């Protein structure tokens, strides 16, 4: 009663009546999603009533992380308008700083990838993860760039 | 005078305890004479440790400099270092040294239980996003740009301290972090200063596992490329992920006259920041691996050199990584120690 179960990788909880709870649960102030069809922690983009998180063993996680459109700065709590914890929230041309990476999103809410210019600066974000180069030689394309670690490329000739 | 005449400061990697002479603006020792436990303790504390008191003994003059601040004792009952004045030269022989808490020993690919007793992971929403190292039971020593602007609320990191596997890193498990604390200088993009401080809400109980790591003192001499260690949960393999074990791997400083080159980084390394690589490649930091201890050892201890700060390439030598130089904010540790008590 009212502890979590591991089991081959998949995380499940049980309430005060043994049994699992599936959906929304607020634990210890955090709040998890559990698929309702196997009761297993979520994982992976989920859209959820208009409202789009990134769930990595039924948490929401905080960052960039691709969904069915792309990247999306999932935020934490009251980030913008209210949003919820992890919710992904509107960010428009602005950059965003995380962990050290540095994303850059467009008109759309989407983070760029690849090259771009951004008021006369050009930059470089790997498209696997849309993380933008920074702070020393990278081998992009079978070339070499050179970046200063607020990512903005060097020219070098 | 608080903030000159009243300083005190351990030195050497002998922890030879000095009183700072505002008269003549220098660094001097005590002599060993009238001294006991009770001034041991008292300058301990003064110096932000607070309770934490492990051993003070007179050692043979060996820094060669000829002047003591010599203790008083019919000043009465008068400030510690109120007592403390000059003199030529005693007849003890022997300057003090003293160690205000037992740090840097170690248990005698990956790394075994408590060899690294100092590592910590840091856990942003169950999930493994920096490292750390303990200097005290109750403080943490990590990156600025882990704590930034959005993640900076005490109440979304924990700590594990003496867990080798990221999936024996179970939810509600950790220490939870009751202060987060940015050097104030810290740059968001050239992340200078990048050190913080991450004060606990209970202490570290130490034991074989968990265990302080040792600060650098004033005047260590390193030399040109020593031999390091490098630990943390990341992935040998590029593109990669948190590692599911925690791995250690030797490297070898580099100077500052050299990693500023245009080979390597055309000054992009400011005096804050130190470079640790390893010639050959196939063996740097890592992804999980930033926030993490730089340490060495010499003269029979385990020293903190820096923690992660930024790499462009991971064991992709020839561009190695970089972390912060712990000994330029010792004095700022300390004070944010010392402000907290």
């Amino acid at each position: 009663q009212n502890k979590f179960l591991i089991f081959n990788e998949d995380v499940y909880y049980f309430d005060s009546s043994s049994k699992a709870v599936t959906g929304w649960r607020t634990i210890d102030d955090h709040r998890f999603y559990f698929e309702p069809n196997t009761g297993i922690g979520a994982n992976g983009y989920k859209t959820l009533d208009g409202k789009n998180f990134y769930f990595r063993n039924g948490l929401p996680q905080f960052g960039v992380f691709k969904g069915p459109d792309g990247f999306e700065y999932f935020a934490p709590a009251n980030t913008h308008n209210n949003n919820e914890e992890g919710q992904s929230i509107t960010y428009q041309n602005k950059f965003l700083v995380f962990l050290g990476n540095r994303y850059y999103f467009d008109s759309s809410s989407k983070a760029v990838t690849g090259w771009q210019t951004i008021n006369g600066n050009t930059y470089y974000f790997m498209p696997d993860t849309a993380i933008a180069a920074a702070g020393g030689f990278f081998t992009i394309d079978g070339a070499i760039y050179f970046f200063g670690i607020d990512g903005v490329k060097q020219p070098g000739i | 005078g608080e903030d000159e005449n009243r300083c005190v400061r351990l030195y050497g990697p002998n922890f030879i305890l000095q009183v700072y002479s505002s008269q003549r603006k220098s660094w001097h020792p005590v002599c060993q004479d009238d001294w006991n436990e009770n001034y041991g303790r008292a300058a301990c504390r003064d110096m932000g440790y607070k309770n934490n008191f492990y051993s003070s003994q007179g050692i043979v003059d060996d820094s060669g400099s000829t002047s003591f601040m010599k203790l008083n004792t019919s000043a009465g009952n008068v400030d510690i270092y109120k007592k403390l004045y000059h003199s030529d030269a005693c007849s003890s022989k022997a300057v003090v040294s003293l160690r205000c808490i037992a740090c840097g020993v170690n248990l005698n690919e990956s790394a075994l239980p408590g060899a690294w007793p100092w590592q910590v992971s840091l856990h942003v929403q169950n999930v493994h996003v920096c490292g750390g190292s303990i200097i005290t039971p109750e403080w943490i020593v990590t990156a600025a740009h882990c704590v930034e602007k959005p993640l900076n609320n005490p109440w979304h990191w924990t700590a594990f301290a003496g867990i080798l596997r990221q999936s024996f890193m179970f939810y509600g498990a950790g220490y939870q972090v009751e202060k987060v604390i940015s050097h104030p200088n810290y740059d968001s993009k050239t992340k200078n200063n990048d050190i913080a401080l991450m004060k606990l809400q209970k202490p570290l109980t130490f034991n074989d596992l968990v265990k302080p790591v040792c600060l650098p003192n004033p005047g260590m001499m390193l030399q040109p490329e020593q031999l390091c260690w490098i630990s943390g949960w990341g992935a040998t393999e590029e593109k990669g992920k948190t590692s599911e074990v925690l791995n250690a791997a030797k490297v070898l400083l580099i100077e500052t006259q050299r990693c500023n080159s245009r080979y390597v980084y055309d000054n992009l390394i400011t005096p804050a920041m130190i470079c640790a690589g390893f010639l050959q490649g196939n063996v740097d930091s890592c992804q999980g691996d930033s926030g993490g201890p730089l340490v060495t050892s010499k003269n029979n201890i385990w020293w903190l050199i820096g923690d992660t700060s930024w790499g462009s390439g991971c064991a992709k030598a020839y561009r190695p990584g970089v972390y912060g130089n712990v000994m330029v904010f010792t004095d700022w540790i300390y004070r944010q120690m010392r402000a907290d008590g």
